[PDB]
């Protein structure tokens, strides 16, 4: 098969900024009929793919004029002057000259601001959870900047690992923040038996972590 | 151009699904059409592509077991699936060739429709309330199979400030968050509800967040 790359896999920008994604290819894509059917998707957070550019260079009028695509043979290059936060998503690359038809993983735009302190906020269990024997602690660690952040959990003080999943948002196309969630879960029984609860985050925005508790007792 | 697909859902392995794809729009016989699947790991796999003439055809990792097919009349897409396969599960949308008289593209895609091959059997959620100038709330849907599941608050209402988060699979059941903030005043002097829909298992749960005690 013909093998889409990206490059780079990963990029922020500031608003009113220029952002560059290559797109390599394994073969010319130039079709016998002489055309060269590249083209550029971006799919936005929660969204399908929308067509951006087609056969290299044609804008896909849906989109602006800030959105160029160039290129030739095998490399070929889309470029998004002054930036947008509703551009922030992931940007595909594909290709039609050939069958099987393919696609590049993608590359992620990120937009660039101020950094933002996190607004986490612990929730004990809920009195109908405990009726059925489990027990969840649920952390929120809403709107921050950057996306890089980490979460511990701490049972009477000690850290606990086991029993804790995570999960992360995209980007907001609003704020250009990010949101995080982590939740603590385990039996009635054990729950029942310790007294502190805590979800500790340590961000860029703090010099000491952002803790958030509350004691079952 | 509106491109709507059905029928996704959860399968056992060896087992068939048929997905249908409603078109709106566009002449809808003068174009040729496709199914494209976005795997979990993201990568997005053209996976059938049916021409107008109803000529057909497919990759290798799925030739025998898909069959694209068309319904001019009814303006449908249609996708057949047998001998599903664990490493199968993944969105699936439908696109269309649209470059009328020159060569293939994909034009338009749909919103797309949910499928997960499994032997893990699908499971209700359990919705419980999250409550404590800024207030946030929550609500924890746990213990569901398979994906996925639509959370809405105040019935649509409140959009801003709200923060679902991705599903995380711990065995075979998923769970997921949502959090929602409003002014301080807002609640609990204005009811907070978060709607959760669950088509799998058909189920609808609906949880007014009111104060602890
Ligand atoms: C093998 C195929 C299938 C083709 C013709 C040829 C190459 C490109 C395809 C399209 C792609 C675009 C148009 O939908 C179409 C109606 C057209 O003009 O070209 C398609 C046609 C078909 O399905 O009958």
């Amino acid at each position: 098969d013909v093998v889409m790359t990206q490059t780079p896999l990963s990029l922020s920008v500031s608003l009113g900024d220029q952002a560059s994604i290559s797109c390599r290819s394994s073969q010319s894509l130039v079709h016998s009929n002489g055309n060269t059917y590249l083209h550029w998707y971006l799919q936005k957070p929660g969204q399908s793919p929308k067509l951006l550019i087609y056969k290299v260079s044609s804008r896909f009028s849906g989109f602006p004029d800030r959105f160029s695509g160039s290129g030739s043979g095998t490399d070929f290059t889309l470029k998004i002057s002054r930036v947008e936060a509703e551009d922030l998503g992931v940007y595909f690359c594909s290709q039609s000259t050939h069958v099987p038809f393919t696609f590049g993983s993608g590359t992620k735009l990120e937009i660039k601001r101020a950094d933002a302190g996190p607004t986490v906020s612990s929730f004990p269990p809920s009195s109908e959870q405990l009726t059925s024997g489990g027990a969840s602690v649920v952390c929120f660690l809403n709107n921050f900047y950057p996306k890089d952040i980490n979460v511990k959990w701490k049972i009477d003080g000690s850290e606990r690992q086991n029993g804790v999943l995570n999960s992360w948002t995209d980007q907001d196309s609003k704020d250009s923040t990010y949101s995080m969630s982590s939740t603590l879960t385990l039996t009635k029984d054990e729950y029942e038996r310790h007294a502190s609860y805590t979800c500790e985050a340590a961000h860029k925005t703090s010099t000491s972590p952002i803790a958030k508790s509350f004691n079952r007792a | 151009v509106m491109l709507v697909e059905s029928g996704g859902g959860l399968v056992k392995p060896g087992g068939s699904l048929k997905l249908s794809c409603a078109a709106s729009g566009f002449t809808f016989s003068s174009y040729a059409m496709s199914w494209v699947r976005q795997t979990p790991e993201r990568r997005l796999e053209w996976v059938a592509t049916i021409t107008t003439r109803g000529y057909t055809f497919y990759p290798d990792s799925v030739k025998g077991r898909f069959t694209v097919s068309r319904d001019n009349a009814r303006n449908t897409l249609n996708l057949q699936m047998s001998s599903l396969r664990s490493e199968d599960t993944a969105m699936f949308y439908c696109t269309r060739e649209g470059l009328l008289l020159d060569y293939f593209t994909m034009d338009y895609w749909g919103q797309g429709t949910s499928v997960t091959v499994s032997s893990a059997k699908t499971t209700p959620p359990s919705v419980y309330p999250l409550a404590p100038s800024m207030v946030t709330l929550g609500c924890l849907v746990k213990g569901y199979f398979p994906e996925p599941v639509t959370v809405t608050w105040n019935s649509g209402s409140l959009s801003s400030g709200v923060h679902t988060f991705p599903a995380v699979l711990q065995s075979d059941l998923y769970t997921l968050s949502s959090s929602v903030t409003v002014p301080s005043s807002s609640r609990p002097s204005e009811t907070v509800t978060c709607n959760v829909a669950h088509p799998a298992s058909s189920t609808k749960v609906d949880k007014k967040i009111v104060p602890a005690d």
